[PDB]
DNA sequence: ATCGGATGTATATATCTGACACGTGCCTGGAGACTAGGGAGTAATCCCCTTGGCGGTTAAAACGCGGGGGAGAATCCGTACGTGCGTTTAAGCGGTGCTAGAGCTGTCTACGACCAATTGAGCGGCCTCGGCACCGGGATTCTCGA
DNA sequence: CGAGAATCCCGGTGCCGAGGCCGCTCAATTGGTCGTAGACAGCTCTAGCACCGCTTAAACGCACGTACGGATTCTCCCCCGCGTTTTAACCGCCAAGGGGATTACTCCCTAGTCTCCAGGCACGTGTCAGATATATACATCCGAT
């Protein structure tokens, strides 16, 4: 017994993925199994590249663990990811920037 | 009860990409929140794409189009590479 | 068991209206800003309530939930992460 | 003569202090008040969870935040470094609210 | 080659509420389409809050606790009052 | 053989919302018979409320027949409407409004 | 001398005409080859139907009246009669595009 | 059977850009303001047009439809009437 | 330009804790093995409509010029808002108590889906004459300068 | 503070699009059966609500001063209005062929049902990452020169 998951080296799952994605049809749908495959690669690509910039920021900071204060950091410092992400972070804090007239 | 999260994948994800650094729970929610947002928007357009052109079926080509109707520029010509890559994989298999 | 409350809106301070401005990134503030202040908050709060009491008279509870905080404001576009 | 700032410095001090910070700034007390005699119209009788009022209170801020940092882009654009009425109204109306 | 419209729905009440007046080809395509865009916000609303509380069917509740998320004010209380006595009106029958 | 949609008094379809319902929720859902006929009820009113502001706006230019145009003037001069239908009718055109400073020589 | 009217009034003529009128206000062909040089750069040799391109044309015009109209808000707003480009960037600014 | 268009952006005229301010309801123009429009209605077609691609290119079609431009339009919450 | 006290702010020091991180034990859900059938791919064909071209006409665009009104820059007044101090108020934290109401499990009971006729409702095609578009001629109302 | 010009009504002519009629066909109705979704009833026990007292951080009211918002002139140059000269959009007509829309045939991919066992979830415990003070070091701020 081989996971599905493993077969197409990813980390995500996707049996549950399938699961998910039969409940979400309209009364009558057909899932095939390539589809789970190819939406459990884009997701952990995006949670790869969130990652990458959140970690980033936080090896700046001269800290270990990652808090939601470099989350917001990373998206807002991303342009494409500010574009996609649009929800608001609790506990995240602003983008510090005073306008040049105010000084 | 047993509930279902992604923190597993996630802190998996997270190992992988940076070996030494951890995480806290309010950031773990916050990308289980952030997770479950994206797997919903492709959902959604891969189901009403696939019945807008009188089909049933959601194969990788509905989701492929969804990606890319969604993700914008570059993330999504990665993203469809890695999808395609790992498609192959699977098949080859 | 139960009470009543009269006038709620004056508890919103002058002070936290500073501190919300100053975090916002402005320097100087006029005097009606704080009237004009409570009134568009007051005015999101009944809309955002009223979504969350309809979402929890719904279900035949009888106690408001974060989760259904969480699905009015995404109802009303402005998605909050961190709760659920 | 004792020391005194001259106007503004401190604004700036402040802004910097609470652009770093990341807490809220609303009394909790007086906002679970408000929201409750709020919700009271709809609805006799109701219970919250902590929960969802510490939610409404993130979402509220963040909101007047946004509409603060708008305000302020209309008064810079008015020739102003002062916040007016009429700049929060303009920023309501462009955004489309009322 | 058969298709489907509301022409002679709309046809019927535009009689009803005025019985001597006409409609415009652009006028009766216009209507169809804002007919449309109700009905698949209301189905799409009522099967979100379905799929809210666990359930499994679509029924009255739902469709009323949709209208009155969707609808403001006296719209939602005039159409709730028609919903409620048009469905008194067909169990009585 | 009386009509579904008789039963209940309205003019819409109650079979054909019936059948569009199902083919709408997800895998495995079923529809009440009762949900059709409180959507068609909705739907109705809906129809009505919108032809008639149009047919007052159509009644004042003394004309028989109703035009797009008629549908944007009935649709943006209400309130409530407007709110709820933020789509571009194709060809209604705008509402006329001149700015108070707009207008010169001062009087 | 002959007559000549001041600046201003035939302009608040053409506003009451264009805005009582309802018709198109841009150049179908030119619109067109536009629309296909657009268009060419995502895939090659396409056709299209004229009821899509009446569509895109029918989109283009509302959005642009919309722009307009808060910019003329926004031109209102900073003391003055005349539109500027900083008025557009400020309206596309607030509203969230770019 | 094909050609090519080297600019066509100056379709968008002068007097077709004051119609549409006038429409709008302004009174008097600025010079850039043609610029500025031109690039602003580019990018708005690129968009547009880039979406409607997608979606006719999905169905294994070669001609784009006027279905296809409404759902890129629904598709960025501008929903349209008048067309199906 | 100094220059120089005053004072917020950043650093590198113990210290103490509670919050991530990992180890364990289940158990519910994902992974093979057949089987059936229904949806989708593929090939063939009809014919709609999209593209390309030609010619006349006229409305619209481009060009140029005169000038008047609006945008922007300086200059002053005064008043409304920021900065500090001394009081007064209630938020906040730490307990204790208690019951209203959110979850969780079982039981029928009443719902809604499937299936086989069957027939009337609604769609497609065809007329037709009247509502409406267009044209010409007065009547009226602005508007600009004597 | 009148005459020229733009607009508004008013009447006549024609024309093609809306409304009604007829044929037809396919999906809405009606019984009858059957499976399971959930509407209640009962029980547990979690946490939301209500007090009580001490601390002290933070609103609050008052004084004073200064700097920023309007108000007022003043200059110049930029966009508006109008007349001429190009130009290419528009309409009508024709022509050909690509590609959209159906139809029939076949095949293969996925859903369903059993077995089976192993990744994830709950729960418990530890130790070290990070709050918290804090005593300097110093980087600006504003009055004085």
């Amino acid at each position: 017994a081989v996971s599905r998951s493993q077969r197409a080296g990813l980390q995500f799952p996707v049996g549950r993925i399938h699961r998910h994605l039969k409940s979400r049809t309209t009364s009558h749908g057909r899932v095939g199994a390539t589809a789970a495959v190819y939406s459990a690669a884009i997701l952990e690509y995006l949670t790869a590249e969130v990652l990458e910039l959140a970690g980033n920021a936080s090896k700046d900071l001269k800290v270990k663990r990652i808090t939601p204060r470099h989350l917001q950091l990373a998206i807002r410092g991303d342009e494409e990811l500010d574009s996609l992400i649009k929800a608001t972070i609790a506990g995240g804090g602003v983008i510090p920037h005073i306008h040049k007239s105010l000084i | 009860t047993r509930k279902e999260s992604y923190a597993i994948y996630v802190y998996k994800v997270l190992k992988q990409v940076h070996p030494d650094t951890g995480i806290s729970s309010k950031a773990m929610s916050i990308m289980n929140s952030f997770v479950n947002d994206v797997f919903e928007r492709i959902a959604g357009e891969a189901s009403r794409l696939a019945h807008y052109n009188k089909r049933s079926t959601i194969t990788s080509r509905e989701i492929q189009t969804a990606v890319r109707l969604l993700l914008p520029g570059e993330l999504a010509k990665h993203a469809v590479s890695e999808g395609t890559k790992a498609v192959t994989k699977y098949t080859s298999a | 068991h139960r009470k009543v409350l009269r006038d709620n809106i004056q508890g919103i301070t002058k002070p936290a209206i500073r501190r919300l401005a100053r975090r916002g990134g402005v320097k100087r503030i006029s005097g009606l800003i704080y009237e004009e202040t409570r009134g568009v908050l007051k005015v999101f709060l009944e809309n955002v309530i009223r979504d969350a009491v309809t979402y929890t008279e719904h279900a035949k509870r009888k106690t408001v939930t974060a989760m259904d905080v969480v699905y009015a404001l995404k109802r009303q576009g402005r998605t909050l992460y961190g709760f659920g | 003569k004792p020391h005194r700032y001259r106007p503004g410095t401190v604004a700036l001090r402040e802004i910097r202090r609470y652009q770093k910070s990341t807490e809220l700034l609303i009394r909790k007390l007086p906002f679970q008040r408000l929201v409750r005699e709020i919700a009271q119209d709809f609805k006799t009788d109701l219970r919250f969870q902590s929960s969802a009022v510490m939610a409404l209170q993130e979402a509220s801020e963040a909101y007047l935040v946004a509409l603060f940092e708008d305000t302020n882009l209309c008064a810079i654009h008015a020739k102003r470094v002062t916040i007016m009425p009429k700049d929060i109204q303009l920023a309501r109306r462009i955004r489309g609210e009322r």
